[PDB]
Formats: C-alpha cells, structure tokens, sequence
C-alpha cells in the first residue's frame, strides 16, 4: 500500500476551496470514469435521429458548424460514441464541457471530432464521431465496425483528460 | 363426472416383429415438416452396426437429413400402433435416432 | 425398401410413458398374440386418467395405474416403423404425452414399493 | 404421557446412543464395510487376463494363434492363525502376538479358472478361437488359490474377541474397558488417523486479484476441466476458454459446442442462459458466437487437438478420430463413458459456464473453501481399498509377465508358482508398520504419518487417539484460514481441544456424537426419483418450461421437474419411515430451484430432535413423548427397545453439515414454547432441537467442571495435559 | 436495450449490412439468404455503471422458506398483516440495509422505504 502526503502552501492551508481545486488537479481522470453511458451506437446518418433528446443538440452545432465541418460532414463515422455524461462527475473535476472534451481530444491525434452540447441542457449528450480520410480502402470501408469498436476502446482507456499518472485516489 | 371411452389393448405377434425393426426416427427442426410436402417420393434411405449414421436423400437431393444414434435413452419407449378395431398394439422401441438437415 | 407408406399414417398416436418394470413386465412375447391385457378410463373433464388391467392375467401385477398428462399440445413427433436397404414405413403422428404413476387405491403398489424395498438392500457398493 | 421433554429426557436419549454405538463405532464400522463389499469388487474390477499369441509363421505346425484367459472368482476369509516353523498350524491369539512379536493378521482365499483358445492363423481372414481347455477347480478344494496375508483390527467381525463375554474375556485375561480398533503389526499396536480430503464432482467458482488478464475460474474434478472467462470488467472483449485434458493450446466454448453436436447458434444460448428476459447474458456471450460463428467445422477443432499430440505427422482423419475418442473417453468421465450422452455433457457445460457467469455478474459470491460440508474424512476402509487396488494390479501384472515369459519357452506354467504371494504381504505390512502409504520403491514421496502407534498413557489418551483427525495440510504452510475455528464446525469438532505449535487447528477431535457416513449404491434413488415424475435431461427444453427445478445426485445433473414440494415431502417421509437409511443427504434451495441428493462416503454427521406441529396443542412439539423415555428406560434397567426403534420411528435425524443449511433448531425444549441471561428468540417455525449442548464438546474436555466460567485457552491447556495424569490405563 | 435477432432459416444471430442506394438498415443472415428490413437505427448498446434498482431476486413459493424471518406489518393491498421479509438478494458491497417484504396471501412485493 504505496501512499504519499501533500501540504498545501500557507495562504491556501486554512480555506477548504484551493484544497479542492488541488485534488482535482491531482487526481487521474480519464474518459471512461467520467460517462454513465459511453454507449457505442449505429449512426447512420448523424444528419438526424429517431431521439428527440438528441434532436435539439442536432441543430445546435449545425447552425454552429464551420465551412470545414460541412465539407467534412461526410468523415463522421457510421457509429457513434453516445456519451451520456453524468453530471456529478463532470462537475467533481471542474471539468468544462467543451474545452477540456474537444481541444486536447483532437488535438492528440486528429482522430475523433464532436458534436457537443452547452452544460445547461437536462441530459448532457456528446456526440463523438471519429475523423478518417475519404481515401480509405473500399475492403477497408467496408469494414466500419471493425475499426470503429477498435478505436473505441483505445479511445475510452488511452485519453487523459486532466492529473498525474498512476495516482488512483486523492482524499 | 365419471364418463369413459373403450379402447381395448391388443399387441402384435413375434412374427410380425421378427422381419419389422423398428426405430425411432427423429428430426431435429423448429417447423412442423412433413413427408407429404417437404418430402418429394420416392426417398433414398441408406447408411454411408452404428458406426455408419443414417442419411436421407430427396430424389431431387434438396432435402437431405443425416441422421445420428442418440445412446443413454433409459426410457424404454413403447409403439401404440391403432388397429382397423379402434384397439391400440403394443410395439417395443428398440433404437432411437436423431437428424438434422445437412446445411 | 425406398417409399414411405402415408395412407394409413393420418391419425394421431398417443405418447405415454410407461414405469420400468412395468414397461418391462409388458415386453413379454407370449402376451404378444393381440390378447387384450387391459383398458383405459378418461374422465370427463380429462384430467384423471385410469388403467386398469384385466383380470385375465396373473394377480402378482397391480391392475390399477394413474395417469398425468405432460403436454396438452404435442407436435413434430412422429411414430414410424421398419421392415426388410430397410423399408421403412410411417405409422402417424403423436398427439398427446402422458406418464404412468402407481395407483395408492390397489394395495398392489406397497407390495411392489415393497420389492423396491427388497432392491434397495440387497445392492451394495 | 403427550407431555413436553426435560432435559433428564435427553440425557436418557444420550446413554441409549452411546449404549448403542460406542466411541470408537467409526473404525470397526468403516473395517466392516472394506471387507465385506469393496474387498471383492476391488478383484472383479481386473477379472479377466488375456495372452494373445499370434503365429509366428516359422512352420506349418506354428501357425496357431493362441489366447490365454485367466478370471477370478470369490474371496474366502479365514480367522487369524499362525504357522510355526515346524510347519504345526494353531489359531493365534492377540496375547501371544503381542508377547511373541507376531503380526495379527489372516489369510485370504481366491478361486481362479483358466481357459486355452486355439485358432488357425489364416493371412487376410479373421481369426476364430475356440474352446478347448478350461481348467477350473470349483468341485474340489485345492481351486481355492492363497494369495496373501491381511492384517485383521481388533473386535471386527472377523475377530474372536467380536463375540466374547466378561468372562470369556478374562479367561483369555482382556482388560474388559478395552474397545478394539487397532492392529496389532509385528507385536506392536497400530491405529489408522482419519485423513481429511477436499470433495470431488462439485463445481467451484474462484476469483483473481488482477495484475494478471485473468479474472475468474470455475473447477470441476471428478480429470480435471477449466473453464475460464479472460476479460476486465466493462471492457467489450470476453473471452470463455477451456482447458481440456491432452490438449494444450486450448479452445474457446462454441467451438467445443459445435465439435459436440449442437450446430446452429441459437440452440448455444438455450443451451447456456436458462431466462430469455435477461439481456445481459447474453452480452456478455455475444463475443462467443461471433467469434465461434466463423468455422460452422468440427474438424478444424479436431485438427487443432491432433497437432499437439506427442506423435507428428499423423494423417488428418486418425486425427479427428483420435480428438473425437478424447470427449467421450476423458472429458467429464464422472457423467459418463460410454458412447452416446453427448445431451448431458452439453447442458453440464453450459450449466457450468451458465454458474461463472452469474459469479461474473456479482448475483452470487465466490464458493467458501473452509466450509466443512465440503470435505470428507478417510478412514481405514479407503485407504486399505487403495493400496490392495495398487498391490493387486502390479501382482496380476508380474503374473502375466511370467506367463508370457514362459510361453516364450514353451513350458506349461503352475499357477501354484506363477503368483508371487509375497508381495501383498509384504507391501501391507510395511506400510502398516512404518506408516509411509505408498509402495516400498516410491514411499519418499508418499502420504506419512497416517499409521501412529497407540498412546496407553491414561485411558483418556487412548479414547483421544483412536478419534483423531489429520488435515494434511503443510504444517508449516502459512495458511491461516485452515488454522482458525469456522461456523461449521459446531457439533462436529471439538473447539477447545486442539495441539499446540506447528500443528495448531490442523489436527481436529470430533465430539460426543460425530459419527462418518458409510456408502451406499444411488442408483435405487435414481430409479424411485424417475419412476416419482422426473424428466429426463435429454426431453428438457428451457422455453417450454423456465421455471423448472434441477436435480442432482451425487453432482451428476439428471434433469429437471415441476413441482418439487411434494418431492421433498414424500423423500423425506420415506428417509423417515426407513425406506432410505438415514445416512443419504438431501438438501433443496428454494432461491437457486435446486435438488441435491449425496449418497457418497466420508460426511460427518451428528443427531437432532424433530419438531412437528400438533393442532391439537394449537403449535409445535417433538415427536417424542413421556412414553418413549419410559420405554427406553425399562430396556436400560432390564439390561427390548433401543437407539434403531427411535430412529426408525421418525423420532429423531441425522444432520450432516449441508443440511443444516437449511433448517431451524431450538436448542433448549423449554425456547419452543410460546442466574444467567437467557434471551427468548423470536422463531416460531422451529424444525429440530438440539439433545443437548454439552455434545459439541470431545472427550477431553468432558473432565473439566464448569468449562463456561473459564477463559478458553485455559480449556484448551487442560485439553492438553490432561493426557499426561498417571493413573490405571488398563485394568490387567 | 439492443436485442439479438435470430434468422427464420438456421436460428442464427443477423448480422447488420447497409443498403448505399438506398441508404437503409438491413440484418441479413451470413449462412442463407435471409434478408429483414431493420426497425430502428439502434443495433448494439453498451452502458457503463448500472443505475438498477436493488431487486428481490426468485419470489416464487418463498413463504416456504422455514429460515426466512417474519413481521406484522399491514399489507398495503390486501390488508393482511402477516409476511416474509428479507433483505436484497444481489450481493454488491454498497448496497444499502433496505428492507423487501414479501405478502404471504396476495404475494406483494413492497419495500420499508416509502419514498415520495
């Protein structure tokens, strides 16, 4: 049983809320601790869906989608990373919806896009659609479901969104 | 409530049994088949004593079974043959084989 | 040796599932000759049935069996039989399952339990 | 006369047990068993030998092919007797054993028949034997062929002192507080320590720390099969592999269905998960099928099993008859061997992989490996069994070796010199005498200490050993778990007598009233439990009937039913009316809609008091009366009327540590009906009462006075030095 | 809840396929030519933490159970005031002391927690 003691500075030693901010700048979050459902899913056509929660997110983004993004409209993938995120643990890490879900995500590799809606709404739904060239291979096309699961898991268990490495619990 | 039906209890003799084996043949499906129609006559029966399974061939060869002896069977089943009196005959079960269409 | 004879296999056949002595008791080869060995009784609503066997055979034999019906409904079984590359020939289509239980009004029942009892003993491993 | 029990009540119901049973009932009880019943089946296993002679084609006249058969018969038993070296036979006797340095033992006797088949080797034809010769000697009394030497245990049935008087016995001057059970082996006595074993035909679920891809395992011995699931939890890869006996890379469990007849995929689910409405079974099986779903061939398995033989270069259809031979022959041969059972095969491995996966899914936790209703004790009986099994086998192996060795001269052999009578002697008394249960050649590796010399320091020391207890665990293993006093130990070991030191909770005393169960034959309860509305396994179709529940005998599944209530009630009215002896097991889980039935040998089990509701009172009683205890008091002074007739009367049940599951005790007669702190326990559907608390403890402490007012380890030091008084051992 | 879907033809799972001229959900069966027209556009879930409801587990003939402790709290139905009570029968470390009773006429299920 490895441990290790952390004394906060003198200013932020009496005051509950600095303490709070350095656990969670300690702690390990990565993907999979911080979805109730990470659900891996048919899409289709991400241009529209059969869910009216997910409806309304829908128009959001594509009226607030670049030229780019139209152009790449056609990238997203034939499946889906639904994330309905709990919003306890979103919160627990003061972790932003946007900035930390899509700047170092697609920053990491070029590899999964998103469209994502503001903390407000009652269930918060990412959609997570990777990003392939067109250029693949037609067996390769074919074969959507057999990269996609693949590349989820990698997903899932090799994104760090915030902490330091191999420290389970900060208390 | 005390109402009851006659069917009175015959048997067939050893020499009847003597030339006719009998066998329980099975199939394996979850629709109802019948030779009538899912079976076009005549049917080629052969064996290509257990160790060669049973096969059942269509004249058209489009419905064929391949048949294997299910042992262990510890219910001795019986064969309660109607005869032209209403009289139901008794004939022992002597193999009983289970098939399955070939794919 | 090659068709399969349907014109008698239209009616149903009853499935019934015998005791192993008596089934074994019933495999005799002189009770073979259609001697009528005894009868059934249904009741009118269906759900008591009766065997009861002839006086004309031995009274060593309980003549009174009950029985209880497994399936109301029974399907894709069929009853067929072989004879002398086999001819083979089906004889109908099985109806209903019922299973034999001893009856406890023929005292008979003890007296076989009785050499059940006889069996139980003997035996060692 | 219909009035309640007082405790007087139940000390009169203990001094009938004990002067029905005895202290030492196990050994003689277990001896009796071995050399009455498993002694000839032990010889009629191996009855038929067989020398097939081909022709060696040198002449014309050598052109017969020959067949030896040599069988065996009955076993006769003698009573002990010694020769001396003048050759003058006399009975002997355990005084001059013990004076003369002899061995208590006797002779045993078997008949033996020979035939000759003699057939004329014709190339390209098969070859047809026929009867010539058959040399048998039953009419005549020198058929009975002498064999060895068994060492006989004192005041078994075979014994003179079975049957002797007080005067008888001090005539032959016998201490009469002397009680047998204990071989006397070169002038010394011996005694057999009962042999603690984990239970065998029972699946066992386990779990893994993971630092390893490992995360669960389920066991089965009966040959041993693994069927592990590799794969985190939450994660989207499962994998469920097994691991079968000659193969070593192994292979997943839809390739074993498809290779073990149930082709289409949607029979493997029915097979496996036995409720449609729950869909997380079958997520987690879906990588299964989709990965089983690519070879719809048995014979690409079949060649994966060939390769891996120690034989290369085998050609492809010896191969899949070889990998075909392995599943009947050596997977699961506790079912089965025989051909054709494949049914029951295929729903025990899904009922096996159905049990890791609901462990898998946190309804259930992993199988206690303490709990002593899964652990059988070894007495004399077994232990005999194997070494006579081990010692006839090599016997009957160097006889036919001779016989072929003297049929390459062409001589005639006397079975009279062929068989080397030595060797059983030998071999038991060895191991008797030094306690290594092996043979003489490979001993350094086998079992110790299972034979110790009797301990006649005080008699209370001797009544501790011969009820004694080994676990044979590393007595320096680091284990504590073994070690500690466990919730199932209650009325079947003692918890305050045990060693001190290295062999602390390792070595265990039973209490007053722990008997062993015998063995008895399963198949009459298999015949009744069909004949009494039970399905068989092979008519069973999970959809059609989903709320069935399963039978077991001895770990065996059968099949299933549907309506069990009845089933118990009328098992247990017939356990009760004595159409079963009381020492078979029968247990039900409601919550699993489970049947388990064991008629095995080596459970403990101890008595209990039955409870029945009497209307007439308007709530619950025993079955026993005031006119029982009178009863069995005017037998006690007239020394009829004894421990059997309760027992046969539904009075009272014997309960070994499984069923105890699954039932409700008052302990005192008094807490049934509507100083210290006694509390009044709010149960009100009582089963059975206990005879009297006193019996969870040994027969060491049972000489300290008021144990209850002590501190425990104080009890547990009077255990030990009580056993270091002087006093009269013995009477002569 | 994604549900499997066995063929008609061999009793085999479908796999899903897409129809690009078209632009339809289709499962077809790898072994025949079955081909079913897809319902929905939801074929495969896969959720994280299970947000279940503690359950009573097999309810049935449980009054049978002579190990099984009792109360005299009133039946909310059927006004009886005799029953089986126990606690969850799923065996996670967190799950909470919440009773489950059992009616011993009627067979109701109801549970110590009467929260609105």
């Amino acid at each position: 049983t490895p441990s290790l003691t952390v004394y906060l500075e003198p200013g932020h030693a009496a005051d509950q809320e600095q303490a709070k901010l350095i656990r969670s700048a300690i702690e390990h979050t990565t993907l999979k601790s911080v979805t109730i459902a990470s659900e891996i899913y048919y899409d289709p056509d991400p241009r529209s869906t059969v869910i009216p929660e997910d409806e309304e997110i829908i128009q959001l983004h594509f009226s607030l989608l670049d030229e780019e993004a139209e152009q790449s409209f056609d990238q997203q993938s034939p499946w889906l990373l639904r994330l309905e995120l709990d919003r306890a643990a979103m919160n627990d890490k003061d972790l932003t919806m946007g900035q930390v879900g899509e700047r170092i995500k697609q920053t990491f590799k070029n590899d999964l896009f998103v469209i994502w809606s503001e903390d407000n709404d009652e269930k918060l739904i990412i959609r997570c659609r990777v990003v392939r060239p067109k250029s693949l291979d037609a067996e390769t096309e074919a074969e959507e479901d057999h990269m996609l699961k693949k590349i989820e898991n990698t997903m899932l268990e090799n994104i760090t969104l915030r902490g330091v490495e191999n420290i389970e619990r900060v208390v | 409530p005390n109402e009851y039906n006659e069917f009175p209890l015959r048997a067939i003799p050893k020499e009847d049994l003597e030339n006719m084996r009998t066998h329980l043949l099975k199939f394996q499906s979850k629709k109802k088949i019948n030779p009538v129609t899912d079976f076009h006559l005549p049917v080629r029966l052969h064996r290509k004593e257990e160790f060669y399974p049973w096969v059942m061939e269509d004249f058209d060869g489009y419905n064929t079974w391949v048949g294997s002896y299910e042992a262990g069977n510890s219910d001795s089943y019986v064969l309660l043959s109607v005869e032209d009196d209403g009289s139901f005959t008794m004939i022992p079960a002597d193999k009983v084989y289970k098939f399955t269409a070939r794919n | 040796s090659l068709d399969l004879d349907l014109e008698r296999s239209n009616r149903q056949v009853w499935l019934v599932r015998l005791p192993m002595f008596l089934a074994e008791k019933w495999r005799d080869r002189n009770n073979l000759h259609g001697q009528e060995l005894g009868k059934i009784r249904i009741n009118k609503d269906g759900s008591k049935i009766t065997l009861l066997l002839n006086e004309n055979d031995n009274d060593s034999i309980p003549h009174e069996y009950d029985l209880e019906l497994t399936k109301k409904v029974v399907e894709n079984e069929y009853v067929f039989t072989e004879q002398n590359p086999k001819k083979t020939a089906i004889v109908g289509t099985v109806c209903h399952e019922c299973q034999v239980m001893p009856s406890m009004n023929d005292p008979n029942y003890h007296k076989i339990v009785e050499q059940r009892r006889n069996i139980v003993k003997l035996n060692n491993k | 006369e219909s009035a309640p029990i007082t405790a007087e009540d139940s000390w009169a119901v203990i001094s009938a047990f004990f002067r029905e049973k005895g202290l030492v009932s196990q050994q003689l009880d277990s001896f009796n068993q071995f050399v009455d019943y498993t002694l000839q089946d032990i010889i009629c296993e191996d009855s038929t030998l067989i020398l097939e002679q081909l022709a060696q084609h040198t002449t014309e006249s050598d052109n017969i092919s020959r067949k030896y058969e040599i069988s065996f018969g009955k076993i006769y038993v003698t009573k002990p007797m010694v020769n001396e070296s003048d050759g003058v036979t006399h009975a002997l006797y355990p005084q001059e054993a013990r004076l003369r340095n002899l061995t208590y033992s006797s002779g045993l006797f078997v008949d033996v028949k020979k035939r000759t088949y003699e057939a004329i080797d014709v190339p390209g034809r098969e070859l047809k034997y026929e009867l010539i010769a058959e040399e048998s000697e039953d009419d005549s009394e020198s058929g009975k062929v002498f064999i060895g030497r068994l060492p006989i245990m004192l005041r078994s049935k075979n014994c003179y002192l079975s049957e002797a008087t007080e005067s008888d016995l001090y005539k032959l001057k016998e201490c009469p507080f002397d009680m047998g059970g204990y071989f006397i082996i070169n002038g010394s006595e011996k005694v057999l320590i009962a042999q603690e074993r984990s239970a065998g035909n029972i699946v066992q679920v386990f779990k893994k720390a993971a630092p390893s891809p490992i995360s669960h395992v389920a066991e089965i011995r009966s040959s041993t099969l693994q069927v592990k699931l590799y794969g985190r939890e939450g994660s989207s890869a499962r994998t469920i592999k097994a691991t079968l006996p000659y193969i070593k890379q192994d292979i997943p469990i839809v390739i074993i269905f498809r290779a073990l007849g149930i082709i289409p995929d949607g029979e493997i689910l029915e097979h496996i998960c036995y409720d449609v409405n729950d869909w997380q079974m079958l997520e987690m099986l879906k990588p299964c099928v989709e990965d089983g779903f690519v070879i719809q061939d048995r014979e690409t398995a079949l060649d994966f099993i060939g390769r891996r033989g120690t034989a290369l270069g085998i050609k492809k259809e010896k191969r899949i008859q070889y990998a075909k031979d392995i599943l009947q022959k050596e997977f699961l041969p506790h079912i089965t061997q025989l051909e054709g059972f494949e049914s029951r095969k295929a729903f025990f491995l899904g009922y096996m992989i159905n049990r890791l996966l609901l462990c898998a899914l946190d309804r259930k936790d992993q199988d206690d490996r303490d709990h002593f209703g899964k652990k059988r004790l070894d007495l004399a009986g077994p232990l005999l069994a194997q070494l006579f099994k081990t010692l006839f086998k090599k016997l009957t192996k160097d006889i036919f070796r001779y016989m072929q060795r003297t049929v390459e001269e062409a001589h005639d052999f006397n079975m009279k010199l062929a068989i080397n009578a030595k060797t059983i002697t030998s071999g038991l008394k060895y191991a008797l005498a030094t306690g290594n249960w092996g043979e003489q050649k490979k001993a350094m590796s086998s079992r110790a200490g299972v034979s110790q010399v009797l301990n006649r320091y005080t008699y209370s020391s001797t009544l501790s050993h011969l009820r004694r207890t080994n676990t044979p665990i590393g007595r320096d293993g680091k284990l504590a778990k073994p070690r500690q006093l466990h919730n199932t130990h209650w009325g079947l070991v003692c918890p305050a007598e045990t060693p001190e030191g290295q062999a602390c909770g390792l070595v265990k005393n039973l209490s007053l009233m722990s008997c062993i169960s015998v063995g008895t034959d399963p198949m009459p309860i298999i015949t009744f439990l069909s004949e009494w509305g039970m399905e068989p396994l092979e008519d069973y179709v999970p959809h059609q009937s989903p709320d069935a529940t399963r039978v077991f005998v001895n770990g065996v599944w059968h099949g299933v039913h549907r309506n069990p209530a009845r089933l118990m009630e009328t098992l247990r009215t017939l356990r009760r009316k004595g159409d079963i002896n009381p020492e078979v097991s029968m247990i039900r889980d409601i919550r699993e809609k489970e049947l388990k039935i064991f008629t095995d040998a080596g459970r403990v089990y101890r008595p209990l008091f039955i409870v029945e509701d009497d209307e007439s009172l308007g709530h619950k009683e025993l079955k026993v009366r005031k006119g029982h205890i009178a009863k069995l008091m005017a037998t006690e002074y007239q020394d009829e009327y004894t421990w059997s007739s309760l027992l046969n009367e539904g009075l009272v049940e014997y309960i070994d540590a499984e069923e105890e599951e699954s039932i409700l005790i008052a302990m005192q007669p008094e807490d049934l009906e509507p100083k210290r702190i006694r509390v009044s326990h709010h149960a009100t559907t009582f089963t059975h009462c206990e005879i009297h608390p006193s019996m969870i403890l040994g027969v060491a402490a049972s000489i300290i006075p008021f144990p209850d007012h002590n501190q425990s380890p104080r009890n547990t030091y009077q255990s030990a030095m009580g056993k270091q008084a002087m006093g009269v051992f013995l009477t002569n | 809840m994604t549900t499997f879907r066995f063929c008609r033809d061999c009793n085999n799972m479908l796999y899903p396929r897409e129809d690009k001229e078209n632009n339809r959900l289709l499962f077809e069966c790898r072994t025949c030519s079955y081909v079913e027209e897809a319902g929905s556009p939801l074929v495969y879930r896969h959720e994280l933490i299970t947000n279940i409801g503690e359950t009573a587990g097999v309810v049935q003939d449980i009054g049978s159970d002579p190990t099984l402790p009792r109360s005299d709290r009133e039946c909310p139905k059927c006004h009886s005031r005799e029953n089986v009570f126990f606690q969850s029968q799923q065996r996670r470390k967190d799950t909470s002391m919440v009773l489950f009773f059992v009616c011993l006429s009627c067979s109701h299920i109801f549970t110590s927690d009467q929260k609105n």
